[PDB]
RNA sequence: GGACGCCCUGCGGCCGCUCAAAAGACCUGAACCCGGCCGGCCGCCGGCCCGCCGGCCCCGUCUCGAAACACGGACCGAGGAG
RNA sequence: GAGGCCCGCCGCGGUGCUGACGCGCAGAUCGCUCGUCGGAGCCGGGCAUGGGGGCGAAAGACUCAUCGAACCGCCUGGUAG
RNA sequence: GCAGAGGCCCCGGGGGCGAAGGCGGCGCGCAGGCCCCGCCGGACCGGCCUCUGGUGCAGAUCUCGGCAGCAGUAGCCGCUACUCCGCGCCCCGGAGGACUGAGGGGGAGACGGGUUCCGCGGCGCCUGCAUCUGGCCGCGGGUGACUCGGGCCUAAGCGGCGG
RNA sequence: GACCGCAGCAGGACUCCGGGGUCAGCAGCCUCUAGCGCGGGAGCGAACGCGGCUCAGGGAAGUCGGCAAGCCGGCUCCGUA
RNA sequence: GAAUGGACCAACGAGGAUCCCACUGUCCCGAGCCGCGCCUCCGCGAGCCUCCAGCCUCGGGAACGGGCGAGGGCCGGCCAGC
RNA sequence: GAGACCACCCGGCGCGGCGCUCCUGUACGGCGCAGAGCCCUGCGAUCGCCUGAGGGACGCGCCUGCAGAGCGCGG
């Protein structure tokens, strides 16, 4: 892992970019109701790549 | 901003395709400046941080003060 | 507060652990406003943040203990646990003659 | 022993991500994607699933060209062609 | 639709709290034993049952509870010393006492604990990891306290 | 998508507010199940003013024969088979 | 200063208590006790051998908690006096 | 009895002057069931004739969803251990007493995870007690190489080769 | 201390550096450096269980079998069928 | 019963037996003690099971019933054990 | 004196002292014409004396001292 591919670091990288929530801002502007990524994965629960 | 004044380095965000010397030499285009040495990371969230140091005549702080860093 | 973060940095400037590192119980507004190692440095030179020394075992009676095997009073039969070749190998002794 | 004691010498990565399809099934001492075919020319697709066939096939991607196509061809590709034949 | 003590023309303050974080079981026989109570004597029997001095007699909810020297003329011998219930029942007397004697201008001396009803609600579903890898349930059980006070019975 | 006032260390509560209605994180809101209060002490069937007398084994099922120490069935709702 | 030598540490195995555990710490653990410990030793990485096949100091053992023939999908809503 | 279809319901069937549904109480029918009244509800609904069927449940170690009694019960039994005082939390600081005991409960790498790293704020969740704690939540950052490793060489092996 | 076992699982998982005393020891037992006080606290001092400790006199009569415990044990010198 | 090997055991063996010494709660014959769990409290809080129902004796009966026939017992609610 | 919890038997408790008795076995220290010896006139395991001492106690007696009996709940 410290020695690692740029292909698997770049991958991993648009992980921790999308682990984002829904801006606030766009909950007001789509009328969301519902506020949750659900896409959203935790390092410890989550088995990215497996 | 401590990088710039002390050891006359910009950091600066660029292209991840792009290559020590075309940084350096984009950077002496663009700025107008000269550049002794860059040094680049991928980061972790995939793009490339180049430090840029500027040649000892050259003052970073005059380039950064142009840049609005 | 959390002075964790003061006691991490303290203990890197002074070189030791962060079992080593004392604050004083007083001028702890002080030692909280640090969170830098420059502005844990001037604490130092106050004297507000102390490293303690090594403490280690003191070997008095251990030089006591070899001072009198040098005479011979504590290695009898009971004091051997160990074989006479095991102790001094009769090799050596051979080599040495 | 067979089970919970084993689970703990896991710590290799048997497949890897395949450049065809980005799935986690390029097998990584074999050279060979499980689900893409990787490295054959043709893809891996066989009729007993029917449900692998649907997961990836055309249509469930963005088929920029086709659908262009298909429109310019229910507008102007027709006229195009019958004027070079 | 959250009371269920419908006034009938009394003039009582009333006060509550839902989803309360506590034991249903253990605010329950709480709530119980404060009912007919003068809301001075609620609130000194409370402090002493927090002080241990006085005992929650669990009239329903007595299994596994130890009989206790201090029940002895509660009616049961059983009873408990629930502190997190004490602690949210004495807020909702103390709402009910101040709701009182601000809307109808009763004095806290000619208020008395009238009526209660502490409901069952949704827990918190965490898990219990079983043995021969099986995993169970957590569940909490906490409650909808509701707490009334009035002038005294007849 | 909750006016205002009253309170609370606060949390939160109470008043009420908007609305036709809270319909308040949501339409209706069953059963099981449970808490308050009031009434009784109680299964079913029959008789009577109504707690007494009389009768009453747990169904479904294969089976010669099941209350069976044969088997399935905690409970309730929905789905469920010429 | 020899040895598939002996005692004994880590290691590697796993004897007995027919101990604990058995709605576990754990879909094989925990505690003592024990076999061995320069060797047909032990361990990591890469690599090869694939299902009536492999591999086996042989126990029908092992082949991802699956083995007197793995798992996945399909035939298949197989058939059942 | 159920659900739909084709007709009917004498001025064109019953409905926000309250439909379906739900709840309690009658009445009618040997019974399947029907009908009315009150209350909740808030927009649809039938009687009769002909037609159609994925048309009626107590069971299937029945499927799925809720959920009870057990029950405040079983349990929260490893790795020696905490105490005093102070914004006083199992936070933190000082002071005592400990422990892991250099094949460490020490400091580092390989792999595997993939941001867990760091600072600031926070406790709605999680931290199977608590929390003012944190690996948790929010925000803003963080990995710099001519000399280290990849790359490069070949090993076991594997791919390629007119064919 | 973040990997893999449903889990911040008395379960596993490769290496590198390795102070002092007692000692033949990298054993056991304490300690310097460094780390640190583990899915919680009190009260009581029942039976019973578990992990121990001791027991008069006898000594396996117990039991399927001495199971379990206990005895023995380091070094030096004798003395060995 | 003789390389489906016969006979033979030096050295070996977490192999299977027999005995002797030594040794001890194995036992006669149990007793006291120390921690921890238990128990009580505070904060958390499951699983499993379940037609109902949970006192007996006899008789009949699918020949061994909580429920049936006949007697005899029985406030009701819990707890620690078992 | 009784106990898992309760209950039971008793209650101005109880804490800290002082005696008594008992347990262990002669305390630290000082001293000595004790001490094998040694090398220094110092060291030294020990020994005697003060010292049936010291330390301890959950048993008995006493208090010289702080204390100690609810305006708590029922009723």
């Amino acid at each position: 892992t410290a020695n690692k591919t740029l292909s698997r670091k770049l991958r991993l990288a648009k992980k921790t970019k999308t682990n984002k929530n829904i801006p606030r801002w766009v909950i007001a502007k789509d009328h969301l109701k519902k506020t949750w990524n659900y896409k959203r994965h935790h390092w410890r629960r989550s088995h990215l790549k497996l | 901003t401590t990088q710039i004044e002390k050891n006359n380095t910009i950091v600066f965000i660029v292209d991840r395709r792009a290559s020590k010397p075309e940084i350096r030499k984009a950077f002496e285009t663009v700025f107008e400046t000269k550049v002794a040495r860059v040094n680049t990371l991928i980061t972790p969230l995939g793009l490339k941080k180049a430090f840029i140091r500027l040649a000892p005549d050259v003052q970073a702080m005059d380039v950064a003060s142009k840049m609005g860093l | 507060a959390n002075l964790r973060l003061q006691k991490r940095l303290a203990a890197d400037v002074l070189k030791c652990g962060k079992r080593r590192v004392r604050f004083n119980p007083a001028h702890e507004k002080y030692i909280e406003q640090a969170s830098s190692r420059e502005a844990i440095r001037s604490l130092i030179e106050s004297k507000i943040i102390a490293k303690l020394d090594i403490k280690g075992s003191s070997r008095g009676r251990i030089r006591a203990r070899h001072a009198a095997k040098r005479l011979g009073r504590h290695s009898g039969h009971g004091k051997r646990r160990g074989t006479r070749e095991a102790r001094m190998p009769s090799k050596t002794l051979w080599i040495q003659r | 022993s067979k089970g919970t004691a084993s689970f703990g010498k896991r710590h290799t990565r048997i497949h890897g991500s395949c450049r065809r399809c980005g799935k986690h099934s390029f097998h990584l001492q074999k050279h060979e994607c499980a689900s893409c075919g990787y490295p054959s020319a043709k893809m891996r697709r066989y009729n007993w699933s029917y449900k692998s066939l649907r997961r990836r096939t055309q249509g469930t991607g963005s088929m920029s060209h086709m659908r262009k196509v298909y429109r310019a061809y229910n507008s102007g590709t027709l006229k195009a062609n019958a004027r070079k034949y | 639709v959250k009371y269920a003590f419908k006034s009938d023309n009394l003039l009582v303050g009333k006060s509550r709290r839902d989803g309360v974080k506590a034991s249903f079981k253990n605010t329950y026989s709480t709530c119980r034993a404060i009912k007919g109570m003068g809301v001075k004597r609620a609130f000194a029997y409370l402090d002493n049952v927090l002080n241990h001095k006085e005992i929650v007699p669990f009239f329903k909810f007595y299994k596994g509870v130890g009989r206790h020297s201090q029940a002895r003329g509660s009616g049961t011998d059983k009873g408990r010393w629930p502190e997190k219930s004490v602690v949210v029942v004495k807020d909702i007397l103390k709402q009910a006492v101040s709701n009182a004697k601000h809307a109808h201008k009763k004095e806290e001396d000619e208020l008395y604990v009238i009526s209660y009803c502490v409901n069952r609600a949704r827990g918190r579903r965490r898990r219990t990891f079983r043995a021969h890898g099986r995993i169970s349930k957590y569940e909490s059980q906490p409650c909808h306290v509701e707490l009334i006070v009035g002038p005294k019975p007849l």
